[PDB]
């Protein structure tokens, strides 16, 4: 069966960088390799074919390679338009068709610390018996932290999600949202409630105490 | 002038069978090698089916084999993919395309196989304090909740507010509904004067709520 | 909208080499097929070669193996047709085309394999409802085209096909046919092209 195996998952990297993209075959798929682009909430849009040839249209900063199994995407100087992912494919034939998992090309900022807010549930959603409290980690950078929930001190498991935004095209950062669920019960017998971020070596905890306002 | 257009996606129960469309125009279908490739939300491409031309053999990725059939009506100049014995993780974002290296593709259109129920959303306010604890910015925002299925789509103010306005990727509750946030964050000072109000369309349902947040 | 246009034919000694081009336009050859197809005068139409999309696996006709080439560069989106040791019996009119069921052609290129030289035509009057012609003399190898008027008089014209005269030489005639209330005024001009000796003869064409 045949893999398409992509580095890096993800880079980091400037408009004017020279990005290299590697796809490596489980075996040979000749030069039937193709690579595409694709863009949030667009359908992907094809850049080489053949492993080498530029399809009409694509500006020629693309170019495809290969050496054996090995095929290479570069963007010889990225362009603001070319964030976006990547994906590597196959089509030689027996999976005749094989997509690689896609390397997503991220804009480089410099670090940024987030606002944290805490929200507790609104009395509206209480009266039908379910808590939502809600942490929001607002235009940070990297996008990489770890949010855990905290009620009356005890780290809480299982009963939230996050949600992470794309890369804000304008400051170049993320956004985050924790959701932490509970019965309208569980919520009215504890007081502390917490939302712990931690980026590197800093933890931040925004907290608010149920019934002080 | 070569344009794909799909069309049949939408929801259904375990086990049950959708029928997509790809109606293939400026160029006749006969001649092309025809494939469904799928997007589950925050995955990556995974290709479905292919179908050659001319003659029309079919080929299948091993997690669809047995339940989809992929085929082509040339006099409608048009491809097909039936969907049957349909499952969970079938839920997914379906693509058409065109030749093995795909050059062109199809819009694209959602496919939610789950046993819950279509309703629209709650919509909950994420007030702001009056006080800010964060400089002198408020964060403010709806939590979209206990829908089914997606999309939505949300605005502030009726699109008069965007910047710095947030709305997050939806989550799959353990009860089967979804649930996202949308905030915006504003000057603490202008909580007395301005008023924010998000928008929620949720078109399965044909259901919109519009919620006004006030701080708290 | 989709076009082949072929270049490369015209006179080749017997036992000499041509390449015929096919370029193509709004579509990537990549993905299709192409196929060279050759009718000899008056003659039905017959196979030569194939190339495959993707790979492009080659196929020929027997009688062509070993001497045609058929290949295609996707960096020109052209595909052509090496054709070496031609002889008297590949003398054809020679198609490109793409995919199995051939939905679009090029225009066609005429391949002459003959050791009688190239011989620009002579051009005649054929002078004054009235009719009016340029006799078109005395030309090697085929083929001449013939406009009136530049290509504005299309209405009642007749360019007959050449006949072989005895000298081993083309001739033709190409007729039109005007009002004769416009002999004095309208002037009537044939525009005669033989592209195989680059001789163009434009002839007005008087009443007498
Ligand atoms: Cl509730
Ligand atoms: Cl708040
Ligand atoms: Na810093
Ligand atoms: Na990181
Ligand atoms: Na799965
Ligand atoms: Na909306
Ligand atoms: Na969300
Ligand atoms: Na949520
Ligand atoms: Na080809
Ligand atoms: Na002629």
């Amino acid at each position: 069966d045949i893999q398409m195996t992509q580095s890096p998952s993800s880079l980091s990297a400037s408009v004017g960088d020279r990005v290299t993209i590697t796809c490596r075959a489980s075996q040979s798929v000749s030069s039937a390799v193709a690579w595409y682009q694709q863009k949030p909430g667009k359908a992907p849009k094809l850049l080489i074919y053949s492993a080498s040839s530029l399809y009409s249209g694509v500006p020629s900063r693309f170019s495809g390679s290969r050496s054996g199994t090995d095929f290479t995407l570069t963007i010889s100087s990225l362009q603001p338009e070319d964030f976006a992912t990547y994906y590597c494919q196959q089509y030689y034939g027996y999976y005749p068709i094989t997509f690689g998992q896609g390397t997503k090309v991220e804009i480089k900022r410099t670090v940024a610390a987030p606002s944290v807010f805490i929200f507790p549930p609104s009395d509206e959603q209480l009266k039908s018996g379910t808590a939502s409290v809600v942490c929001l980690l607002n235009n940070f950078y990297p996008r990489e932290a770890k949010v855990s929930w905290y009620v009356d001190n005890a780290l809480q498991s299982g009963n939230s999600q996050e949600s992470v935004t794309e890369q804000d095209s304008k400051d170049s950062t993320y956004s985050l949202s924790s959701t932490l669920t509970l019965s309208k019960a569980d919520y009215e017998k504890h007081k502390v409630y917490a939302c712990e971020v931690t980026q590197g070596t800093t933890s931040v905890t925004k907290s608010f105490n149920r019934g002080e306002c | 002038e070569v344009q794909l257009v799909e069309s049949g996606g939408g929801l259904v129960q375990p086990g049950g069978s959708l029928r997509l469309s790809c109606a293939a125009s400026g160029f006749t279908i006969y001649y092309s090698s025809m494939h469904w490739v799928r997007q589950a939300p925050g995955k990556g491409l995974e290709w479905v089916a292919s179908i050659s031309s001319y003659y029309g053999y079919t080929y299948y990725a091993d997690s669809v084999k047995g339940r989809f059939t992929i085929s082509a009506d040339t006099s409608k100049n048009t491809a097909y993919l039936q969907m049957n014995s349909l499952r969970a993780e079938d839920t997914a974002v379906y693509y058409c395309a065109r030749y093995y290296a795909m050059d062109y593709w199809g819009q694209g259109t959602l496919v939610t196989v789950s046993s819950a129920s279509t309703k629209g959303p709650s919509v909950f306010p994420l007030a702001p304090s009056s006080k800010s604890t964060s400089g002198g910015t408020a964060a403010l925002g709806c939590l979209v909740k206990d829908y089914f299925p997606e999309p939505v789509t949300v605005s502030w103010n009726s699109g008069a507010l965007t910047s710095g306005v947030h709305t997050f990727p939806a989550v799959l509750q353990s009860s089967g509904l979804y649930s996202l946030s949308s905030v915006v964050t504003v000057p603490s000072s202008s909580l007395g004067t301005q008023t924010y109000i998000c928008n929620v369309n949720h078109k399965p349902s044909n259901t919109k709520v519009d919620k006004k947040v006030e701080p708290k």
